[PDB]
């Protein structure tokens, strides 16, 4: 079908150099413009820069984050866009998208003929970028213990605390899998040390401390490490 | 796409909205 | 350069009603202005362009409209697969700078609930590593505007806390938060108070849960 495929996002050092590659199908790559767009986690669309066709002379235009970092090409011949990043950032990360842009032409105004209205019609389903000079380290679980200022009446809260990891994958449970309900796993946060920390927590009854015996379960299978965290009651 | 296009014809080519907007900047100027 | 405002970031609305984005602009850009949503892991599509236009398979209960310097998008009969992200985009600089807005998200309507409040010492596992670490928990609330500030000895601690939050819940359609603050574990162990005070909506006064070192 109609369909754009972006590839090459990974791990590099700040300063380092990547490059990242969109295959097209489905319409006339050569007849085309394209742009690139990239969305950091948890923030908004950045516009990154664009491509005209070849008949146009493929004059590229960049965003000022970017521009003199970055280089955009294309090759027609198989229907591939390029972006060359050099001198990488740790804002530079995140995902990268890939667009086949259109323009409206200017026509209800006569003294506009010539200017357009462009807009990203296509979007691909976009590669993630890391830019980071951490190196794959194990979390340090560290509990939650529940306490008399983490109960609310007959309900008390506990939670493991995942704490300085990298890359980012990792998973938590309790019990083996058996405690399901009541149960939260917030999303990693990455750290001003460039590692990554997050916290599961859990509500229980206050009638249960001292009987149920409630372990965290964490995976981090990049630095390849399991833990079993016991969290017990503090005062 | 650009390969069916000029399978056949030497003098085949494309146009597209930026081609529109070069005219009407081009008539009026 | 041109900036995008937009309205606030999560914006409650129900199945089958009708609601509306402002996408003020800094400078005058007439009707340069596009429309796109991306769902909660999928990438963007557009819906309107020319600030009026309507993008080709977009269903007709979107629209857009405004010129100038204020715009607004309009989704008269809300249906769930539409629940998503909105963002406005500038396309009027002679020198394309394409900006985007800064979003907004479509949050599904609720009766309002306060937070349970929640606050974890530092381990002595952790303090023995040389950090600290000090936790508060929001759970079960809507809706998801939550302030927290954190005070060490009645002082106001900024920028060395972090803050985590979760998606609505299926069942019960509530956010939940987290909040870190970090701290050598010399510097933790030379002040006694920890306080975590939250101001939330549904909240006649905002509470302060805290604890003594000591204790």
């Amino acid at each position: 079908e109609v369909q754009l495929v972006e590839s090459g996002g990974g791990l590099v050092k700040p300063g380092g150099s990547l490059r990242l590659s969109c295959a097209a199908s489905g319409f006339t790559f050569s007849n085309t413009w394209m742009s690139w767009v990239r969305q950091a986690p948890g923030k908004g669309l950045e516009w990154v820069g664009r491509i005209s066709r070849n008949k146009d002379g493929a004059k590229t235009e960049y965003a000022a984050p970017v521009r003199g970092r970055f280089t955009i090409s294309r090759d027609d011949s198989r229907d591939t866009l390029y972006l060359q990043m050099t001198s990488l950032k740790i804002e530079d990360s995140g995902r990268y998208f890939c667009t086949a842009d259109l323009g409206e032409p200017v026509v209800s105004r006569f003294f506009e003929w010539g200017s357009y209205y462009y807009y990203m019609d296509l979007w691909g389903k976009g590669t993630t970028v890391t830019v980071s000079s951490a190196s794959t380290k194990g979390p340090s679980v560290f509990p939650l213990a529940p306490s008399s200022k983490s109960t609310s009446g007959g309900t008390a809260a506990l939670g493991c605390l995942v704490k300085d990891y990298f890359p980012e994958p990792v998973t938590v449970s309790w019990n083996s899998g058996a405690l399901t309900s009541g149960v939260h796993t917030f999303p990693a946060v990455l750290q001003s040390s460039g590692l990554y920390s997050l916290s599961s927590v859990v509500t229980v009854p206050s009638s249960s401390l001292g009987t149920q015996t409630y372990i965290c379960n964490v995976n981090h299978k990049p630095s390849n490490t399991k833990v079993d965290k016991r969290v017990e009651p503090k005062s | 796409n650009e390969q069916e296009l000029l399978e056949l014809d030497k003098w085949a080519s494309l146009w597209n909205w930026f081609d529109i907007t070069n005219w009407l900047w081009y008539i009026r100027r | 350069d041109i900036q995008m405002t937009q309205s606030p970031s999560p914006l409650s609305a129900s199945v089958g009603d009708t609601v509306t984005i402002t996408c003020r602009a800094s400078q005058k850009i007439s009707d340069y202005l596009n429309w796109y949503q991306q769902k909660p892991g999928r990438a963007p599509k557009i819906l309107i362009y020319a600030a009026s236009k309507l993008g080709s398979g977009v269903p007709s209960r979107f629209s857009g409209s405004g010129y100038g310097r204020d715009f607004t998008l309009t989704i008269t009969g809300l249906q769930p697969e539409d629940f998503a992200t909105y963002y406005c985009q500038e396309a009027y600089s002679s020198t394309p700078t394409l900006t985007f807005g800064q979003g907004t998200r479509l949050d599904l309507k609720r009766t309002v609930a306060a937070p349970s409040v929640f606050i974890f010492p530092p381990s002595d596992e952790q303090l023995k590593s040389g950090t600290a670490s000090v936790v508060c928990l929001l759970n079960n609330f809507y809706p998801r505007e939550a302030k927290v500030q954190w005070k060490v000895d009645n002082a106001l601690q900024s920028g060395n806390s972090q803050e985590s939050v979760t998606e609505q819940d299926s069942k019960d359609s509530t956010y939940s938060l987290s909040s870190t603050l970090t701290l050598s574990k010399a510097d933790y162990e030379k002040h006694k108070v920890y306080a975590c005070e939250v101001t939330h909506q549904g909240l006649s006064s905002p509470v302060t849960k805290s604890f003594n070192r000591g204790e």
